[PDB]
């Protein structure tokens, strides 16, 4: 019967089996790894059939098997929505996933504890499509924590390296700033609404209120990481390359703007939190294009090509098209991991070398690579007919033709041009020039793990973007008629970005040197907000909590004040009455004076 | 009620009449058996109670309270098998004598149909607890840690048998279904004022309250490992037990009386979390964190609404389950180095796995991963706390983020790193280290599973 | 790292640490090699100019211009090799570095696993057995009055002994032991 | 000439940039290796006591002792109550209270006068 | 600058030793004594126990106890156009006002 | 990572290697044990230069304090070996 909801459930319930297995024989043998993505490829090749199912008809349906617990009026169980959002996304997730286990089946090939950090992948996996399957804001919740608590076990793998911790900790920390949004959301619509489900949510909210929108926004811009909350993502890069090329690129970060999309019948009531998302999200795009632009690790310029990537799909969101906001979700999965997975490759080839001032030639050196770098840049660019086209060029559009700020599009139409400008800068920094690695040469593509890889998100960010925009029905009024200068205006400004970059990058050849500007000083340290907001505000909680919070009142004031007092006052009263000399003249002078009193104060 | 009650009671003759070398084994199977007998007052009823007499009752209040401490004794006695080594038979078995004590009055305290019994039994739990600090207590700050806990408690709790004999006085009963059945509102008098305030101080000063709050470092830091481990989990609770019987005919009194409390629980948690940041003691570090969670439940209990009370049993219970299993872990790491400093034993990740496994597991509950019962908890306090004033959700999320930082702190500090290179007498965990662990952790999270039997009984 | 350090540094070994750093931030600067090459030896020549000079005053007045030279134009992120303080890489086998005595404490079915290696291992607790008793009192007879002047030691001087303070120097773990 | 480099509290002067190094006297470096000497017999202490065979335990650390002493109980036998200890005291302990109460009094009195007149739209608001 | 001749010697020494202990680091062939006792294939079995298995438990636990309960399975309702008829009635949608067709 | 098991041998070839194309130095003369400053007469700073070459043909780089006192090549090929632990 309506083989929807058993496929649908099927594909989240197999994906847990090599959890329950980790403490087989099959964990302690070397084809645990091997038999994690066999796990995940049946997975993708089963959850493809329930998108079929929608592509075909539009199929909707909400599976609430398990109640948990009931609090009076209101009701709370296990709750699964199988919508448009879950059933596009699980198959990205899943063939991505399934790519970067293959490609980490090679990378880590040395690493002792492989098998604990392939079952850590498959526990992130497991608690993602925990996160995008749910129905109601509590299992959301627990996806929304699982997930940060795989990306701190899987940043700070390396467990002796400080740094690592340091990252894990401050991501712990920008994710819990978001949490408090999130819980103050919750508690609004419990205390409102009375239901944490989605349904009841939408039918007694036709204009929502500004505090819960304000929640869900907070908790979207610490999740993926805006303008405010962003440092924490390029600190991320301190793990192995295959998770930040799995969590902190395409599958995780997202999570926050899925968020947004989720609540959107809610969204398009207000106004004044549109205009914040789109405010936040161009400030974030443009800030982190800039800092991409002068960076020399290459995980950190991808990176940061991520975050403003989110900001550009937070701009969508409050431009209102959150359908739009979606699909460049989906893009931005395959070409951003593919573009991780080269560059993962780059460094592997180059003895763990990611600087990009120590590599030159490689074009030729190693092609494969070369030509999956440049497809996933131009498609990051968004070339015509490219997946990057049908979302990017979309959007850029989209904002051009909207009632909204003008400083916003010129931030996002900046942003552009940077992004290309920073493409350009990855491939002419690490492919076209003399070689600049040390002289043994290491270099070497021939596995098949590798090619096969990034061979399958190489058709993806080819084709995948022309199928998925024309197999989804339609959701939002087209831009059917345009001026013909503001329809060029997306491939104008990518153009402008390549041959300014160009020509900038062209004159490093020259023979002449001279000292940086400011303007270099601030886009390289990251507008110099780490040091400042990761020195002061810390110094000061820390110096308050151990010399007020600490010393000053718990140690002393309140020590002083009862106890202390207490035993001061009691001893000098014990002190003033035990201290008679034991001369019976003042005892019977005091008796004397006693019982006069009684005899005239008494009567 | 008596079914309970007499096993516990014969617990001690067979202590004494017990083989040299069989005394822990006995002790054992026998807690096990008196706990398995306990889970049988969990079958709750959504009606008034379970009346089993004109003494005891029970309710799905005292139920989960009961379960806890009739299942720590154990844990408490395998703890204590370690360090109790070199010890005689006679005072091993005094010691587990005082055990058999502390919980046989937790039991007959936590059924208590009437109140001047309720306060005979809550003062009677404090002499055992005052014997094994001050007795079987490592450094020579335990006689001051004991002197703190005996009068912070005394001089609470002493005129609370005052006011206790003065409503039984005026209105004549002190049972609680009585008191129930025929409350009367209190008028804003100041005789009134003081009769609030003597009922509630002796409840905070043992939950306790911040500003109230400092003899717990001293006990907690002093005590032995079983010590720590009934203090942190069920002498903590009975303060909040004792609001929840006792607010009943406090109304509508407490609606303002509650402010002084409410602004010291509210801000003392944030400072108790920052307190928690910079510790170079482990042991303080989860006293001060147990200081945080209990002031959190008395906001709960001061807001009085049932989101509040169902969310402070089930904190109440998740706390108490947590902080037994960091003292437990504290202990096993104090037992190899004998320092109890954070900063000497490194990075033990390498050379135990297992124990740092099990140090994960208990940071992320007492981080309130979801969907743990111990976020449970926190997020309907937070819920009802929203419902009283939307400002307080800025202290709870402040209090959240930090709770996160200071426990993932503790976790980095020991587990992550180098180790210590001198140090190099850290043998392999035993089983009974690991089994220690495996029965803290594990009711946690089968507990998650069916959360309506923590719930209390305004579920 | 393995020298024992001085109780300061002189002139000429601090002007040749302000020309390594000069030299490794101007190829920071540099990425090019040509275009670094030219300007290494630009800087060579800058740098030797004064290389003649005598009396001490001047010679302390410069180099210290040099230093806030170099830091108003130290290229505020420069490469750095993956293994060092800084590097990418630094810490990362950390994790992997396991103690020696940890073997002590084996079970024995985990010991009749590598049988010769234990049988080494013995031999070697023997050696440093007898060679400790031998190094206490060499250390002691050849120690200044007073207490060390420096963190050097001296090696061994008779023919069966051994360098004192050599177990933990010579037994360390690895560099990637996995 | 070049912009002068401005230290801070949390931005330390630069060891390289420092005059007090290059001012240079004979009685600098009889410190410096009086230092060095003293810093030399803690480390032949401490690889002594290390590398011993015999030595199966933890090596205590006076210097740990100390701190964690100093940190936690000599604060108090050292207290002094001086118009600074007061007013910080009284300011840190007393003014966030009254501050929070103020807040919340105000809030919930806004609230309860909002509810007796009735104009709050409490609709659906069932759980509390 | 340079060694001392005690630097050099220590140092000669101290790398001799440990090139032994490096050496004396390395396993013989037989070292790892390892001791035995006992109490399309691949794909084939594994698409049995991990796929079949599981979609049998979900479809029989969706089928007869989740459905059993009202309102636990919700399906969208599916989307009529004109021209459509209907299984379970038999009526016939009945077109639209026949625009006017023109580019 | 699939790095070979660099040998004595190998780390000996290639500092002569790197030695031979310092052109200051003439490739005859110089010998394993051929020192700095008295046999080949250079600079200090060519021996700081050597040590930048030595540490951008290897991969690695050498602390100053050691570095200033590596004055023949077979003991900057000790030097190597110790901090890379080569067996043969
Ligand atoms: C409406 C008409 C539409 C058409 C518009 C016109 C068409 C285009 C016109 C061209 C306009 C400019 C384009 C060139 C960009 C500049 C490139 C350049 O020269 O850099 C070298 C030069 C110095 O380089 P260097 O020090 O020698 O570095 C050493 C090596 O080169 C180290 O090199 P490296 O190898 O390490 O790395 C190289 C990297 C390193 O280079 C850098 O350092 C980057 C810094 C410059 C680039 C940033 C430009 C983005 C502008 C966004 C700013 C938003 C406002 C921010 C407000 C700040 C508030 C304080 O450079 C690059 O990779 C390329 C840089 C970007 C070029 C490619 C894209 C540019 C096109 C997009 C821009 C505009 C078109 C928009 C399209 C839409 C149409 C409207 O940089 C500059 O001097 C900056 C120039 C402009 C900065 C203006 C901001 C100054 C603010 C001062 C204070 C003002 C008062 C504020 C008071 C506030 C009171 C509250
Ligand atoms: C997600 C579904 C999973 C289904 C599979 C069933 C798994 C059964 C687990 C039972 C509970 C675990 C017991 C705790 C101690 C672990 C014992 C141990 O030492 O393992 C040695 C054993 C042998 O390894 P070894 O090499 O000899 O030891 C070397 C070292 O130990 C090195 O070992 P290691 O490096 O591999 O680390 C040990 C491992 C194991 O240690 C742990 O930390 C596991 C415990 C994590 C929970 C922490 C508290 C947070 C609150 C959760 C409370 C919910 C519980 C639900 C009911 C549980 C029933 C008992 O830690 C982790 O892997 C990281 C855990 C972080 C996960 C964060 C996500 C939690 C929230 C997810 C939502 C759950 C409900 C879904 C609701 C919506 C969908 C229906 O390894 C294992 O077997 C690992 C255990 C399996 C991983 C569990 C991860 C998720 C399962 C949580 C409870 C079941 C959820 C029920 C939903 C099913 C659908
Ligand atoms: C429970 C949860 C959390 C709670 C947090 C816990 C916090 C609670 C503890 C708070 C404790 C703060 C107050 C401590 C008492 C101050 C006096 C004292 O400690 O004696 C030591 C000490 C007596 O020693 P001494 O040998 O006479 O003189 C030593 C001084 O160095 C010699 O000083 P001087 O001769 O220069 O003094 C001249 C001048 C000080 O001139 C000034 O600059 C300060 C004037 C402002 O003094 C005045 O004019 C008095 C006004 O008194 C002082 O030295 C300072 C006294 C002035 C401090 C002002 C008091 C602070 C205001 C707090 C009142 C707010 C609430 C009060 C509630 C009362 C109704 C219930
Ligand atoms: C130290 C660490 C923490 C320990 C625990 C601290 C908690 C204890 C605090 C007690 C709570 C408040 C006590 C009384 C509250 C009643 C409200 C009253 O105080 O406010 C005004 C009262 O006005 C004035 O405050 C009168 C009292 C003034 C004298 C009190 C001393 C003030 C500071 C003392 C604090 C000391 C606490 C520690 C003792 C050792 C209201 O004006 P009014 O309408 O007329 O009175 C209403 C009550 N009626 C109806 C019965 C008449
Ligand atoms: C496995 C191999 C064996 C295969 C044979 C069994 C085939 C299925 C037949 C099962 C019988 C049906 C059944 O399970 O009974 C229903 C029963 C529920 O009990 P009820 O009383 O009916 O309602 C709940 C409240 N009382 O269903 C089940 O328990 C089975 C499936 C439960 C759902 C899966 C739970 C997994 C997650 C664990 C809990 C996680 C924490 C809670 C999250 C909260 C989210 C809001
Ligand atoms: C951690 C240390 C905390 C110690 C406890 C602090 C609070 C103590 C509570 C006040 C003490 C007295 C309790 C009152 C006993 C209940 C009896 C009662 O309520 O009846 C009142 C009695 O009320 C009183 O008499 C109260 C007098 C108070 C005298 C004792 C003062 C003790 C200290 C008071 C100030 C501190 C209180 C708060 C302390 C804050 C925490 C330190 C009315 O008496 P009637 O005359 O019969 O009826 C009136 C109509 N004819
Ligand atoms: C990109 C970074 C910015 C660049 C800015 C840096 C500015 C640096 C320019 C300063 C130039 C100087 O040397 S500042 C001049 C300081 N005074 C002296 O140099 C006096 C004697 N010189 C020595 O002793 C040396 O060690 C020597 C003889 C060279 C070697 O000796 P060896 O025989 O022991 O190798």
């Amino acid at each position: 019967m309506n083989p929807f909801a058993s496929l649908t459930l099927t594909t989240l319930t197999i994906l847990t089996i090599p959890i329950m297995m980790s403490n087989s024989n099959i964990y302690k043998t070397n084809l645990y790894p091997n038999y994690v993505k066999t796990t995940v490829s049946y997975a993708f090749t089963l959850s493809l059939v329930p998108l079929l199912m929608f592509m075909h008809t539009g199929q909707e349906m909400i599976i609430s098997n398990w109640h948990w617990m009931t609090l009076q009026t209101v009701e709370l169980s296990l709750s699964f929505k199988m919508d448009y959002f879950s059933v596009m996304f699980i198959p990205v997730a899943l063939f991505v996933t399934w790519s970067i286990m293959e490609f980490s089946m090679w990378y880590m090939h040395s690493d002792p504890f492989i098998n604990r950090f392939f079952k850590y992948l498959l526990l992130f996996l497991i608690t993602m499509m925990i996160l995008v399957t749910a129905n109601n804001l509590f299992q959301l919740f627990i996806g929304w924590e699982g997930v940060g608590i795989m990306s701190f076990l899987l940043i700070g793998w390396w467990h002796g390296r400080t740094d690592a911790n340091t990252a894990a900790l401050q991501a712990i920390l920008y994710n819990r700033i978001g949490d408090i949004g999130f819980v103050l959301s919750m508690a609004w619509f419990l205390t409102h609404s009375n239901a944490w489900d989605l349904q009841q949510i939408f039918m007694l909210n036709n204009e929502c209120p500004n505090m819960p929108l304000i929640g869900l926004l907070l908790a979207a811009a610490g999740k993926s990481a805006q303008f405010g909350l962003h440092p924490w993502l390029p600190s991320a890069m301190e793990g192995p390359t295959p998770v930040s090329a799995l969590l902190h690129s395409s599958t995780m970060v997202v999570a926050g703007v899925f968020l947004l999309i989720r609540f959107y019948p809610l969204m398009e009531t207000n106004k004044l939190v549109q205009t914040m998302t789109l405010c936040l999200g161009a400030i974030t795009t443009l800030f982190t294009a800039l800092c991409a632009i002068t960076q020399n690790d290459i995980k950190k310029i991808v990176a940061f090509s991520t975050s403003s990537q989110l900001g550009l799909m937070m701009v969508t969101i409050g431009i209102n098209q959150p359908h739009l906001a979606f699909l460049h979700i989906c893009m931005h999965a395959f070409f951003k991991a593919m573009l991780f997975m080269c560059s993962g490759s780059i460094i592997h080839s180059l003895n763990d070398e990611q600087d990009i001032r120590k590599m030159g030639g490689l074009y030729k050196a190693m092609p494969f690579t070369t030509t999956a770098l440049i497809i996933g840049s131009l498609a990051l660019t968004g070339m015509p007919y490219l997946t990057g086209f049908y979302s990017k060029d979309l959007i850029i559009e989209a904002v051009n033709m909207s009632y909204t700020n003008a400083w916003a599009l010129l931030m996002t139409l900046i942003a552009t041009s940077l992004t290309a400008a920073y493409s350009t800068r990855i491939i002419f920094f690490a492919f076209l020039g003399k070689p600049r690695f040390p002289p043994l040469v290491l270099i070497n593509e021939n596995n098949p793990l590798l090619i096969n890889s990034i061979k399958r998100l190489l058709i993806g960010s080819i084709f995948a973007g022309f199928i998925i925009s024309n197999n989804i029905p339609p959701m939002t009024v087209p831009n059917t008629t345009m001026p013909l200068y503001m329809k060029m205006t997306a491939l104008i400004v990518t153009i402008m970005g390549f041959m300014l970059a160009l020509e900038l990058n062209n004159t490093t050849y020259y023979l002449k040197f001279k000292y940086p500007s400011q303007t270099y000083k601030f886009s390289n340290m990251l507008g110099y907000y780490p040091s400042i907001m990761h020195r002061l505000p810390t110094y000061h909680n820390l110096s308050m909590s151990q010399k007020s919070a600490s010393s000053l009142l718990d140690l002393i004031w309140l020590e002083t004040i009862l106890p202390k007092t207490t035993s001061f006052i009691q001893m000098k009263m014990s002190i003033m009455v035990s201290n008679q000399k034991g001369l019976i003249k003042l005892y019977f002078l005091s008796f004397l004076i006693t019982i006069m009193i009684s005899m005239t104060l008494f009567n | 009620m008596l079914k309970i009650i007499i096993p516990t009671t014969m617990l001690l003759p067979m202590t004494w009449m017990s083989k040299h070398n069989m005394i822990w084994i006995n002790a054992t199977v026998h807690s096990l058996l008196i706990s398995l007998i306990s889970l049988s007052l969990l079958n709750q009823l959504g009606e008034n109670s379970l009346n089993f007499s004109l003494t005891f009752f029970s309710d799905s209040l005292s139920a989960p309270l009961l379960v806890l401490t009739t299942w720590l004794l154990p844990l408490m006695l395998m703890a204590s098998q370690s360090h109790l080594s070199k010890e005689t038979t006679t005072r091993k078995k005094l010691y587990i004598t005082m055990l058999i004590l502390l919980q046989l009055f937790l039991i007959m305290t936590f059924t208590a149909t009437e109140l001047i019994l309720f306060y005979i039994l809550f003062e009677a739990t404090l002499v055992p607890t005052l014997i094994i600090i001050t007795r079987w207590g490592n450094q020579t700050e335990r006689l001051n840690a004991g002197l703190y806990f005996l009068f912070y408690t005394l001089a609470g709790s002493l005129p609370l048998l005052v006011a206790l004999v003065y409503i039984q006085n005026t209105t004549g009963s002190l049972n609680f279904l009585i008191i129930h059945y025929w409350s009367h509102p209190l008028s804003n008098s100041w005789s009134n004022i003081f009769m609030w305030l003597a009922c509630i101080m002796a409840f905070m000063v043992k939950m306790p309250l911040y500003g109230l709050h400092l003899w717990l470092p001293k006990a907690h830091v002093e005590a032995p490992i079983a010590g720590s481990m009934v203090l942190a989990a069920v002498l903590l609770k009975l303060g909040g037990y004792g609001m929840m019987r006792i607010t009943t005919i406090l109304n509508p009194l407490t609606n303002y009386m509650a402010y002084p409390f409410l602004m010291l629980s509210m801000w003392g948690m944030i400072m108790t979390s920052s307190i928690c940041l910079r510790q170079t003691d482990l042991k303080s570090l989860i006293a001060y964190s147990s200081v945080s969670h209990m002031a959190l439940v008395i906001v709960a209990i001061m807001i009085q609404t049932p989101w509040s009370f169902m969310g402070a049993t089930a904190l109440m219970i998740a706390h108490g389950l947590t902080s037994s299993m960091l003292f437990c872990l504290a202990n096993t790491n104090y037992e190899r180095v004998h320092s109890r400093t954070m900063i000497l034993a490194r990075g033990l990740q390498t050379l135990l796995p297992l124990m740092a496994t099990w140090w994960l597991v208990a940071s992320l509950t007492n981080l309130a991963l979801p969907p743990s019962i111990n976020l449970i908890g926190e997020l309907f306090i937070i819920t009802a706390s929203f419902s009283w004033s939307n400002i307080t959700i800025i202290l709870m999320g402040m209090n959240m983020m930090i709770t996160a930082l200071y426990s993932l702190y503790m976790l980095i500090t020991t587990q992550r790193g180098k180790y210590t290179h001198h140090i190099n007498n850290i043998k392999p965990s035993f089983t009974r280290e690991n089994a220690l662990m495996a029965l803290h952790i594990l009711p946690l999270l089968l507990l998650t599973l069916n959360p309506k039997m923590i719930l209390g009984p305004l579920y | 790292a393995f020298s024992a350090p001085a109780a300061y540094l002189t002139h000429q070994q601090k002007v040749l640490r302000l020309y390594k750093r000069a030299l490794r931030h101007l190829e920071s600067w540099c990425v090019h090699r040509d275009k670094y090459r030219y300007f290494a030896c630009l800087m060579r020549a800058r740098f030797d100019e004064h290389k003649n000079e005598k009396d001490m005053v001047k010679a302390t007045q410069l180099l210290r211009q040099a230093e806030e030279e170099f830091w108003y134009g130290q290229h505020p992120q420069p490469y750095i090799f993956p293994e060092s303080p800084g590097g990418t890489s630094y810490e990362r086998y950390e994790c992997y570095k396991v103690p020696e005595w940890c073997l002590d404490d084996w079970h024995p079915s985990e010991k009749a696993m590598y049988p010769d290696y234990f049988a080494k291992r013995e031999q070697w607790k023997r050696l440093r057995r007898e060679s400790w008793e031998r190094e206490v009192k060499q250390l002691q007879e050849e120690t200044p009055p007073g207490g060390p002047r420096t963190e050097a030691l001296p090696p061994a001087r008779k023919e069966g002994d051994l360098p004192p303070l050599w177990w933990h120097i010579v037994t360390r773990p690895r560099e990637r032991p996995m | 000439s070049f912009p002068k480099y401005k230290p801070s509290r949390l931005a330390t002067l630069p060891a390289t940039l420092d005059p007090a190094e290059y001012d240079i006297s004979p009685e600098t470096r009889k410190a410096q290796a009086e230092r060095l000497a003293i810093r030399s017999r803690l480390k032949r202490e401490y690889l002594l006591q290390y590398n011993d065979p015999n030595r199966l335990g933890v090596i205590e650390d006076p210097a740990l002792i100390r701190w964690t002493y100093a940190r936690s109980a000599n604060i108090y036998p050292n207290f002094r109550p001086t118009p600074k200890t007061s007013l910080l005291g009284a300011l840190f302990g007393i003014g966030p209270l009254f501050f929070w109460y103020y807040v919340f009094k105000t809030d919930r009195d806004k609230k309860e006068k909002l509810i007796q007149e009735g104009k709050l739209d409490q609709t659906f608001n069932i759980s509390y | 600058s340079g060694y001392t001749p005690d630097e050099k010697l220590r140092l000669q020494q101290l790398r001799e030793l440990r090139r032994r202990w490096l050496k004396d680091q390395e396993l013989s062939p037989r070292e790892p004594v390892l001791p035995p006792r006992r109490v399309t294939y691949r794909h084939s079995i594994f698409a049995v126990t991990h796929v079949l298995i599981p979609v049998w438990i979900i479809h029989y636990y969706l089928k007869y106890h989740v459905t059993a309960k009202p309102y636990t399975v919700v399906e969208r309702k599916p989307r009529i156009f004109p021209g459509d008829t209907i299984l379970e009635t038999g009526e016939v949608i009945p077109l639209m006002k026949e625009f006017p067709d023109q580019h | 990572s699939d790095a070979p098991p660099l040998t004595l041998e190998a780390i000996k070839d290639r500092v002569l290697y790197v030695l031979k194309l310092y052109d200051k130095i003439d490739p005859e003369k110089l010998s394993v044990n051929s020192h700095f400053m008295k046999d080949l007469g250079l600079d200090s700073l060519d021996q700081v230069e050597i040590i930048m070459a030595m540490e951008d043909e290897f991969g690695f780089e050498i602390p100053d304090i050691d570095a200033e006192k590596l004055m023949c090549p077979q003991e900057i090929v000790d030097y190597i070996a110790d901090k890379k632990d080569v067996y043969e």
